[PDB]
């Protein structure tokens, strides 16, 4: 399958996940039961 | 951050407080797992501020050994948080599945939870419920510290809170004393000894006696057992919290030198 594969590959190419995902603006915890 | 930015492959279990989906995030095509939580339902159980806190301390922790939370977002009535994937899933169902685990695959874990909680602790964070059924393992196996349900931050690192799970509780906590990081020291102990035992060393027929158990450290080695193995648990399972062998006397125990066989995964 190309999912056993990806996951592979997602393990000896590992992405900056600090600046792909980290960098990317939040909700405030006190905001995450308020509106969205 | 929307649903709409992954692709739902499959659900992997339920978890605590929500159900946990594979997923891949459509702009990177990275797999991850997304767990959903329901605004009301955890309003009606109030753990709004328990959640809070989980997700506090989770979102701040970058080590091999501890489960990655990336991000956090949510919608109308869903709170959704993106978390690192553990393709060889629950570290429990491993355990069950065997029985007992062999000294390298011991060793190794308890190598690899050293350093995770070394890191915790360095950072003033107590996880006070280091058990399997809070281990995850990644690819190549390795474990991941997965659930941080009581953990807490403690820059007086003096706490009251009785918190954790009956066969593991240290015995400071049962009687009623104020507790410190040394704590997770004795959890360590405790699961070292299930890793190779298959039980906790306190089983008991009743709560009553399991606290009895644990309060005398009335601690019985099988006799399969290695010398160094018996070492490493009698270290950590001592009754005076000051005493127990520290998280680097740990990784540099010679049972877990030899018997280790940890690999940190590939970096960016
Ligand atoms: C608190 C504690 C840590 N537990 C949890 O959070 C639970 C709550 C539900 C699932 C899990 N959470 C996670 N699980 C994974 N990976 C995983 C899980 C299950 C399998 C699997 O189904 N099998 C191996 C097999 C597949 C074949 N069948 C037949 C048996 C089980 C494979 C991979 N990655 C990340 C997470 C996370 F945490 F990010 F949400």
């Amino acid at each position: 399958n190309l999912l056993t594969q990806a996951i592979r590959q997602q393990y000896y190419k590992p992405i900056d996940v600090d600046r792909m995902y980290g960098t990317i603006d939040s909700p405030k915890l006190e905001e995450l039961f308020n509106k969205s | 951050f929307t649903i709409d930015d992954f692709d739902i492959v499959r659900p992997l279990g339920k978890g605590k407080f929500g159900n946990v989906y594979l997923a891949r995030e459509k702009q990177n095509k990275f797999i991850m797992a997304l767990k959903v939580l329901f605004k009301s339902q955890l309003e009606k159980e109030g753990v709004e501020h328990q959640l809070r806190r989980e997700i506090e301390i989770q979102s701040h922790l970058r080590h091999p050994n501890i489960l990655r939370m990336y991000n956090y977002f949510h919608d109308r009535k869903r709170i959704y948080l993106m978390l690192e994937f553990a393709p060889r899933g629950e570290l429990y169902k491993e355990l069950q599945k065997h029985g007992r685990f062999d000294e390298q695959r011991s060793a190794t874990f308890m190598e690899e939870l050293a350093d995770a909680l070394h890191y915790c602790h360095e950072r003033k964070v107590i996880h006070r419920d280091i058990k399997p059924e809070n281990l995850l393992m990644g690819y190549k196996g390795e474990l991941k510290i997965a659930d941080f349900g009581w953990s807490v931050h403690a820059p007086s690192l003096r706490r009251r809170t009785m918190c954790g799970t009956l066969d593991y509780l240290p015995p400071e906590m049962i009687e009623g004393k104020t507790h410190d990081e040394k704590v997770d020291l004795w959890c360590a102990g405790v699961l070292c000894y299930e890793f190779l035992v298959g039980m906790p060393p306190f089983d008991s027929p009743s709560h009553t006696e399991t606290h009895r158990r644990i309060v005398n450290v009335d601690l019985k080695f099988p006799p399969f057992l290695s010398d160094g193995s018996k070492d490493l648990i009698s270290k950590l399972l001592r009754y005076h919290p000051p005493q127990r062998l520290p998280l680097k006397g740990v990784m540099e125990h010679p049972w877990v030198k030899a018997n280790s066989r940890r690999v940190l995964p590939p970096v960016y």
